[PDB]
């Protein structure tokens, strides 16, 4: 879980394959319960270069793409707790209020 | 040059946040307003089924 | 019992099918008893799109289309119990006073 | 006032933020007011990003993007007078003799 | 006064209601006088749109929908005095000199 | 390249104006057409109410 | 004439205006014959960005974007010669035998 | 025979003309017949757009718009076999049991 | 400096590799609303057609 | 066959010329058949410098760049066969086991 998905609940690949380098990490209301009846209807997803100082996330309902910029971490992955990530939960966040910025 | 490789990357950055709009409420309008025009339309078919057999038709 | 009718008592078909993916569910004097001497003189009928966030009803002695509008369910159908339709019963109500509106 | 919209009349939010560096200025004809029984019939809007030489407007009843592209200003937003924005006022404006120009 | 009859002589309810946003004014011989002994031989009535720029009438003893179109008001209701409706008095009005034209 | 994050910018400018129209008139035609249908209702309504008790009904 | 209408017959403006860079030419039965007593049943429009090499129409009595893409002119308007418009004359033109096309 | 009809019976133009790349295919219970004493009381109609995955049919008397969606054929007109159609015979088709799904 | 020489060799394999994606489906889905839109036309079409004629057009 | 293409189906040029001294090697569907009727879905390409010790390659329906990197070969064209290209057929390859990776 918490892993980019490969496949769309239409049973269609979820088509899409990151960067050479970059560490993703996506989040959803039901997980990977692709059991066929559910909705999902918000995600929080997050990527980052394992070489990069930069984490950027967005959320279903809204703009912008959102970052942090912590030089302190440089070859870590989104997989690791100090990266300040969007977790499991708080999958919406349509505002934010001072922990991550892009305005 | 590497100049030039510092302003690709300071314009990859400015146009991959374009304030990207949320498309959720533009189309539940159309969900809802497939719906209500389909109920509209049913109430046709309840007023003329009545108008044949003096009786709305049974559930089901 | 509570959904569309497939035939009217006349033994023609309903000759009526609903949209895509919008729930209906119908209610009548004398429910589904085709014993062909009854008279359903009322009806009470509801539709709600399963992605949508409004349910729309309408029964026999009313004009317009009244809505609730609860952003709260949107991957419900009309069968649900927290849809607050309009169930067995209830099925004239040419006056509403404050539960749903659409004036 | 003047300031983008965070929500419109019928209580949900306006449900749209702007670009990461980008000012935005918004007029209607009745302010702030919400009274819950006022009609905006027309809107006035204009943007520009804050290291950009170009200011962009549009206003409710025309078409296109009309801008003014003067090199002087070059820091500002456009909350500044020397901007030349389309302010109070003069919402409708559906046409343009000698001012601003995309045609 | 003025306003859609609920309820015609015989004490049935006048049974009809009027669409979502229409404002709908409503006069006759005898005003509201339910006195069970009077006969309202003629009536005016006009509708219009809340968001409409026209207002439409008819009378007892006319033919056709008679509009006026004044792109003005585009937010009033008819009990508004600046809609030029066919208030009280002018019932019949079996012919139009120069004011409203539907022909 | 540089050159391509040129023509980006070239394309985005073209699309952002595209002589968005104006959808004012093309909905108060449908508020007038629902007026007067309710209206041209409405007179069926009286004129059979007439004929019911040879009055038109009082007001409100 | 053979420019884009700015006001129709019933006073109304056209209430339409072009893109920022593209060129219009449109022709109707009777012209520019505003004499508030004629009627106009076809018409016959066509367009083409300035800097493109595909000129676009349609007609009245027709569907679908007829096209002819000679990659010849590049910086012509519709109003020159050597773009092989639709003038005056054949505004119906419901069928298209081997000049144009889309299908 | 098999195609968009081009003609009505009242010898008036079937005026109607399909999109820039989509293939259709039209069957009634007479075919080409035009005796001008005959009466086509069903009709089965499919579209497909030559480069889609999808085929899109109805009959007269259903409603909805019926597909298919095999990824399979993505490059085939609705004349070809291999796109299951709905050919000449089973004209109404007013109920479907496990081939075609809209619902 | 050769050392500029290697950083500019070392962005230009990272900005030509940036997972370009497949713009597959999301032109057939493009391609299959046209269709359907088409089909949704043409009844209104042939229903029109029976209500001049008492019969749907003949074929071709 | 199986070399940079030099015109689209559409009769334009493929407008599109390699390095001073990189091989380029290009596989689709159908060849070189330039029927005017076919529809290459799918195609697979590879280039390498002539001098360069890696072979770059991707496919239709597939991101990133998939290199080798074998030091053996360093003069060789991607028209040998000693340097393990993508040639005719496995156009798509969607996937990846144990050969090339960007990853």
């Amino acid at each position: 879980a918490g892993k980019i998905p490969t496949t769309t609940m239409g049973g269609k690949d979820f088509t899409f394959k990151p960067s050479t380098n970059v560490s993703v990490s996506y989040f959803t209301t039901n997980g990977a319960t692709s059991t066929a009846g559910t909705v999902n209807t918000d995600y929080a997803v997050n990527t980052k270069n394992s070489s990069g100082n930069r984490v950027f996330t967005s959320t279903n309902n809204t703009s912008n793409i959102w970052y942090i910029e912590n030089d302190a971490w440089k070859g870590k992955a989104v997989s690791d707790s100090d990266v300040t990530a969007l977790g499991t939960g708080d999958v919406g966040k349509s505002d934010f209020s001072g922990t991550e910025w892009k305005s | 040059t590497l100049i030039e490789l510092l302003i690709v990357v300071a314009i990859i950055g400015i146009l991959a946040a374009i304030a990207i709009p949320q498309f959720s409420a533009y189309r539940v309008k159309a969900y809802n307003s497939a719906a209500s025009s389909d109920l509209r339309n049913l109430k046709t078919a309840l007023e003329s089924a009545f108008a044949d057999d003096q009786t709305y038709p049974p559930e089901s």
